[PDB]
């Protein structure tokens, strides 16, 4: 399973000038391109070595296209302010995500195109890539207009065809990293809270992709009481980190086992103190 | 690669 | 909508005194996007602090990684200070070795 995803945020600046626009591109959990209106180049920039392989015609295209995306969102911010009957004094946010998934065969699996205003669902293309999920009556108006203009049909042609063609190209060219898994480097730590009570903490580091499961079990039986899970987090170097802890009576540490599932492990690992 | 054009709301 | 940021502060690699490393402050689950994140060494603001490109999760909330190079010691305290419209006053999370 693989994906390509583009994320766009536009933020109106009522004090002066035009909205802040930030675009980012991903293949699975690897960011590969950026654009930022506040940045000085006014180009789509590379963020992974394997996309720097692309020639100038690629960078001119993506820059032209991303600037046109930027304008579309500027205009959208105006439309929405009118629809929701808001003043020009407030700063508002528009966000768009689109992209495609492929299965292990590299064939079209799924498509995406969804949109939010001030952080709430507005309009989304449904799984079939033919109909829409409008959240409220403003979005309903957009739904009727987009149906009339055959927007679904146009997005479908990209997401089913051209989108997967790029993803395929990128997967080949980035195969040394994008198609390599990095298994978690695991270990455990002990923290005496008192004479009676102690904390075991089970660590997963330097792993890719981000998807991982850490579970504790006491005496070979899943335990959720007295545990904690932190959200999975980026190391900074393209890999991720996570941990899980459990509070345990002092001297009972050997009952408890940490279980680690991840794509880069052929079998799940088990750890014990 | 980005789509050639995205729909405006209006 | 308005969601408060979740904050994690941690080292990229396991921490050893006198060994160069990266101090991270991951902020996530927040809205709107405008936010202030500072890394602190014994209370003072660190100056060459870089950050990731704005993005967001399935629920539209944003996340950012703020990071800088550093060489820990036994004495030096490190922390992330975050300010956002959802917060009464800036929130400050101290870095633990249980990172």
């Amino acid at each position: 399973s693989h994906s390509m995803r583009y994320f766009f945020t536009s933020v109106s600046r009522p004090g002066r000038g035009e909205p802040r626009f930030i675009a980012v591109g991903y293949v699975d959990d690897t960011q590969f391109v950026r654009f930022d209106s506040d940045a000085a180049s006014q180009r789509m920039e590379p963020r992974a070595p394997w996309i720097e392989q692309e020639g100038p015609e690629y960078w001119d295209g993506e820059t032209r296209k991303v600037k046109a995306h930027s304008q579309t969102h500027r205009v959208d911010l105006g439309t929405l302010r009118g629809y929701y009957n808001q003043s020009e004094a407030g700063s508002h946010t528009v966000q768009r995500m689109y992209g495609c998934d492929v299965g292990s065969d590299w064939r079209f699996l799924r498509g995406y195109h969804q949109y939010a205003y001030d952080g709430k669902d507005y309009i989304a293309l449904k799984e079939d890539l033919r109909s829409w999920t409008a959240a409220d009556m403003a979005a309903q108006t957009t739904k009727h207009k987009w149906e009339a203009a055959h927007v679904a049909e146009q997005l479908r042609a990209y997401l089913e065809g051209t989108c997967v063609e790029w993803l395929r190209r990128y997967l080949e060219n980035g195969k040394e990293t994008l198609q390599r898994t990095d298994a978690p480097k695991t270990h455990m730590t002990h923290h005496a809270v008192s004479d009676h009570e102690a904390t075991l903490r089970c660590w997963a580091l330097s792993f890719y992709p981000a998807e991982i499961t850490l579970t504790w079990q006491r005496d070979g039986e899943d335990q959720t009481q007295d545990t904690e899970l932190v959200e999975t987090r980026p190391a900074g170097d393209g890999t991720f980190q996570k941990w899980a802890a459990v509070v345990v009576p002092s001297g009972q540490e050997q009952r408890y086992t940490c279980h680690v599932q991840h794509e880069g492990l052929p079998k799940p690992l088990t750890l014990r103190w | 690669g980005l789509k050639e054009g995205i729909p405006a709301l209006d | 909508i308005q969601r408060t940021p979740k904050i994690q502060v941690y080292s990229r690699h396991p921490a050893e005194n006198g060994k160069s490393n990266f101090l991270n402050c991951y902020v996530s689950g927040f809205h709107p996007s405008d936010i202030e994140v500072d890394l602190l060494k014994n209370g003072e603001r660190i100056e060459k602090v870089e950050h990731s490109d704005l993005s967001f999760s399935k629920d539209w909330s944003f996340y950012l990684l703020y990071y800088t190079e550093f060489t820990p010691t036994e004495k030096d305290e490190y922390a992330c200070r975050v300010n956002h419209v959802t917060l009464s006053q800036p929130k400050i999370v101290k870095w633990d070795r249980d990172m």
